[PDB]
């Protein structure tokens, strides 16, 4: 296949919203972050994975792979859940469960 | 993955794979405790499914990993399966994870926090390589 | 969280 | 069961791994990566069965 059997790891750039609606216009909403249309792209099997940045020494959680180029295009900016926005609802549920 | 290159045997501690019944990955995840590991909401992950921590080449005939069980799935109720808005899922495990070399978690940052444009960040998985 | 026992190599 | 792609093409996929195999004897990532060939094929790919070929 094309389906590695040892994890693989990429380095990529952080978007804004504002660039990543150049490339994926209306689709972009408050809790998505964009990364990568660097050469690098996540593609199927990915999904869920992390997308970590350092935060004071510590790889901090800052996106979940969700979606991307139908062709895992290396042009592209793949698209990841904006855990700063949804971390309240995951703290809330760690404490209430 | 697509121009990726293979990471060092355990050095992403808090990745887990999310395996069917029969044993295939279909989904990434993070551990963030020894009991939570968070995905995102379209993977549609079910209590029939196993975490899988301290993997590294699931070509194995065995490394020493951990296959966990999940007690409850937890999605976010604001997930939109049309926009594919507020993907997260949370996952509780049956059994606790046990951490070492090679299982731990990933901080959570802080709803405050912000992450620069421009700023160089990670992403890990055994997505395909190759489209 | 977030410091693993076994450096990465990006 | 039936795989409906009424709704594609589409120029963005989840990343879920759920491979499927179509009449053409190739694995399809998922029903994001199967329903664009579907309807690129004028509907000449049809589903062999879930998982890969």
């Amino acid at each position: 296949a094309n389906t590695p059997d040892r994890l693989q790891q990429a380095s990529l750039p952080l978007l804004s919203n504002t660039n990543c609606k150049k490339y994926w216009g209306t689709k972009i909403k408050d809790a998505m972050i964009c990364a990568g249309a660097s050469g690098v792209s996540s593609c199927m099997g990915d999904s869920g994975g992390p997308l970590v940045c350092k935060k004071n020494g510590a790889w901090t959680l800052v996106g979940i792979v969700s979606w991307g180029s139908s062709t895992c295009s290396t042009s592209t900016p793949g698209v990841y859940a904006r855990v700063t926005a949804l971390v309240n609802w995951v703290q809330q549920t760690l404490a209430a469960n | 993955i697509v121009n990726g290159e293979e990471a060092v045997p355990g050095s992403w501690p808090w990745q887990v794979s999310l395996q069917d019944k029969t044993g295939f990955h279909f989904c990434g995840g993070s551990l963030i405790n020894e009991n939570w590991v968070v995905t995102a909401a379209h993977c549609g992950v079910t209590t029939s499914d196993v975490v899988v921590a301290g993997e590294f080449d699931q070509g194995s005939s065995s490394e020493k990993i951990q296959k966990l069980k999940i007690a409850k799935v937890f999605k976010n109720s604001k997930y939109n399966s049309l926009t594919i808005n507020n993907d997260i899922t949370l996952l509780k495990l049956s059994t606790a994870a046990s951490f070492s070399q090679t299982v731990s978690a990933v901080c959570l940052p802080s709803a405050s926090d912000d992450f620069a444009a421009g700023t160089t960040c990670v992403t890990t998985g055994w997505g395909l390589t190759r489209y | 969280c977030g410091v693993p026992a076994i450096q990465p190599v990006l | 069961v039936s795989v409906d792609c009424s709704e594609y093409p589409k120029p963005a996929c989840t990343l879920e791994y759920r491979p499927l195999c179509g009449s053409d004897n190739k694995t399809y990532g998922n029903k994001c990566n199967f329903c664009n060939a579907v309807v690129e094929s004028n509907g000449t790919l049809t589903l062999s069965h879930f998982g890969k070929c």
